[PDB]
């Protein structure tokens, strides 16, 4: 999760300093919350394995 | 509608210029050969006068 | 059962994201072959990703 | 913000210090060969007189 965090946040700054399109940034954007999914999920399993 | 990079565009633009800027200067280099007969007849240049 | 809710809301959020990635990058393809710069297979390829 | 390697950044001050080398040629070229056209009129040059 830090680290898809991180790339999201170069993307986004290259996006608004003008070197990279709209939709780069919407992949960046999925990632991060596919990321956040994985993790609640993670820690769901480790509710029910307790 | 902002699917495109803007760098992108950036560069498109420059390279436009830059054809210009060397169409000029061959269209310059094709005055310079063509000032020194100016569209006279064979006859009548200035060496074989000479 | 409770978690099981849980992550359930936070998958629908990511294909969310997701969808509208997808669409995005359709508009940037089927623009480009309108102004002529993409074939119809990348037009294709966009559309079943959607 | 720490987004991007420094050995970028590097690469891309030595690129503008370079362009602005060739910049600096390309002005020297222009300087040199307006020594023999400094007279305003193309009746009044040196090689013309003669």
């Amino acid at each position: 999760k830090e680290a898809i965090y991180r790339q999201l946040d170069q993307t986004t700054q290259r996006f608004n300093v003008g070197l990279v399109a709209i939709t780069d940034v919407q992949n960046a954007r999925a990632q991060y919350d596919t990321v956040l999914a994985n993790e609640l999920t993670a820690r769901n399993n480790l509710d029910n394995a307790v | 509608a902002n699917l495109i990079g803007r760098e992108e565009l950036q560069h498109a633009r420059d390279a436009v210029t830059s054809a210009q800027a060397q169409l000029d200067v061959a269209i310059q280099q094709y005055n310079a050969n063509q000032a020194m007969i100016l569209g006279t007849k064979l006859e009548d240049q200035p060496a074989v006068q000479q | 059962s409770f978690n099981n809710i849980n992550a359930s809301i936070s998958s629908i959020n990511a294909y969310k994201q997701a969808v509208v990635s997808a669409q995005s990058s359709l508009d940037a393809m089927e623009a480009g072959y309108s102004v002529g710069t993409r074939t119809i297979v990348d037009v294709l390829d966009a559309t079943t990703t959607l």
